[PDB]
């Protein structure tokens, strides 16, 4: 059991494939070139070619970068998608199309005063009878959004053809008269700029009775990360969550027999980004000096975990885990109702008892009370 | 006993650059990671960046390039280089000890009074 706790990755940060936006004149620009914009839609089209989740290294389910998944249901093997819209067009006159190149006598105009258009409706993403055989999954990283956008004069784009232009054409064809991404009106114009306006997005994870392990994505854009929250519905299984040093709001709906494990190794350690991935360093001094425990809320450094459901259960313990050495694991046994914790050190008996002094120093460096400690030898 | 005091703010014209600094005393500076935060009225505190004891950094990528955190351990000083300032950057900028990113962690941080940065037209 604590063995399963101790049994609980070079995955990239969010945006390595979809792009990480930039703040330009006080608004977020995801992409600012026609070909870059088209490439974003090409990336999105992967959800159709590969499904909403990819399987990396035959061990972990990874959603498409920037795909808005609003619900994951492990009971019904299903997904719900959130909002991924783009502003519609109105007006224009004399529309024709020649060689799949739209032409206008007078060009249409983009408006935020009429209903926006669903990009995902034009993809037709499979959301049912999914394979949730892998018990490790990276959580989705994408809040709902409406893409504001702009056209500009862009010549030489008439021969561009790929899965991105196909998807953009699919949007045009699905909402006739309301979307044109490349068109001639005395000059050649095209979409040049993608400007997401993100929306608060709660992602509901409906768990089954099984062992489910979750990796929280590393989202380096504050304005994206702050629109996201995860809400887990416990079903009495064994659940682990690897928290990111870039925190995301998380609520846990506790069921009677849930075993919850939170891997805090990123939260207690120096973090930097190298080659699009997390680089872990040494432990942070006093990072756990003010753990805040309440029946409905746990505060661990920059992490805030809210709790609902069976929150008045006096008998439940949850566990925080991290690595002190390459051979010794620290488990923080937390009772939310008692507002209390104790410590468990786990490792090989010979090694652990040898390095006991060193290990208790690390605990004290982390800011933890070292007064209640149990020892589990392997 | 811990002291943190920021300097370097002021009225700046749009497009200008500014280097903030924070002097520290009362603890072993090099043993801590250090954070820059900014706070404008009507918003929560905004985490800018944290610098590790090895000089590596963790940062918000919307501040990417324009804001750069650095440290000089011998001078017990944290720096924030700011580039191409804009009116939306107007806030009180302050230093916090440790890695403080969430609102509660920032509001409970060991921090300096801040240095005001005002960019306007």
């Amino acid at each position: 059991t604590v063995a399963s706790i101790v049994g609980i990755f070079l995955l990239p940060i969010a945006g390595i494939s979809a792009g990480i936006p930039s703040l330009v004149n006080n608004e977020l620009i995801l992409h600012d070139k026609a070909t870059s914009v088209v490439n974003y839609f090409n990336h999105l089209s992967e959800s159709k070619k590969y499904g909403p989740l990819k399987t990396e290294d035959d061990k972990i389910l990874v959603p498409i970068d920037d795909l808005v998944i609003s619900e994951i249901d492990f009971n019904n093997n299903s997904i719900k998608l959130g909002t991924c819209n783009i502003l519609a067009m109105e007006g224009g006159s004399g529309h024709t199309v020649t060689g799949n190149i739209d032409h206008f006598f007078s060009s249409p105009s983009i408006s935020s005063h009429i209903p926006s258009l669903s990009i995902y409706s034009a993809i037709g993403i499979e959301t049912e009878n999914l394979d949730f055989s892998k018990k490790i999954m990276m959580l989705p990283n994408a809040p709902s959004r409406v893409f504001w956008w702009e056209t500009g004069a862009v010549p030489g784009l008439r021969s561009l053809e790929n899965d991105g232009t196909r998807l953009l054409d699919s949007i045009r064809d699905l909402y006739p008269g309301k979307f044109y991404w490349r068109f001639y009106a005395f000059f050649d114009y095209a979409i040049t700029t993608l400007k997401p306006v993100y929306e608060d997005t709660n992602i509901k994870i409906k768990l089954d009775k099984d062992t489910r392990n979750f990796i929280m994505p590393t989202i380096t854009t504050n304005e994206i990360r702050n629109k996201l929250s995860y809400s887990f519905d416990g079903a009495g299984g064994t659940y682990s969550l690897l928290l990111s040093s870039y925190p995301i709001s998380t609520n846990i709906n506790l069921s009677k027999d849930d075993l919850w494990i939170f891997n805090i190794d990123n939260e207690v350690r120096e973090i930097s980004i190298e080659n699009g991935t997390i680089k872990k360093g040494k432990l942070i001094k006093d990072v756990l000096s003010k753990i805040d425990i309440n029946k409905n809320k746990l505060i661990i450094g920059n992490q805030t975990i809210d709790f609902s459901g069976d929150i008045d259960n006096k008998d439940r313990y949850i566990f925080l885990t991290c690595e002190l050495d390459d051979k010794i694991s620290l488990i923080i046994e937390i009772n939310l109702v008692a507002k209390s914790y104790s410590l468990l050190l786990s490792g090989d008996k010979n090694y652990l008892i040898s390095n006991l002094s060193n290990t208790i120093e690390k605990i004290n460096t982390l800011g933890l009370d070292s007064k209640n400690i149990a020892y589990n030898y392997t | 006993q811990v002291q943190l005091v920021e300097s370097g703010g002021g009225l700046v014209q749009p497009g200008g650059s500014l280097r903030l600094s924070c002097a520290a005393s009362g603890f072993t500076f090099s043993d801590y990671v250090m954070t820059w935060v900014r706070q404008a009225p009507g918003k929560g505190p905004e985490w800018i960046a944290t610098i590790n004891t090895d000089g590596s950094t963790m940062r918000d990528d919307s501040t990417k390039g324009r804001f750069t955190i650095s440290r000089d351990n011998a001078k017990n000083t944290l720096y924030l280089q700011m580039t191409s300032l804009k009116p939306e950057d107007t806030a009180l900028y302050y230093c916090a000890r440790g890695r403080v990113i969430s609102a509660s962690a920032i509001r409970g941080a060991v921090r300096g009074p801040g240095t005001q940065v005002t960019v306007s037209s």
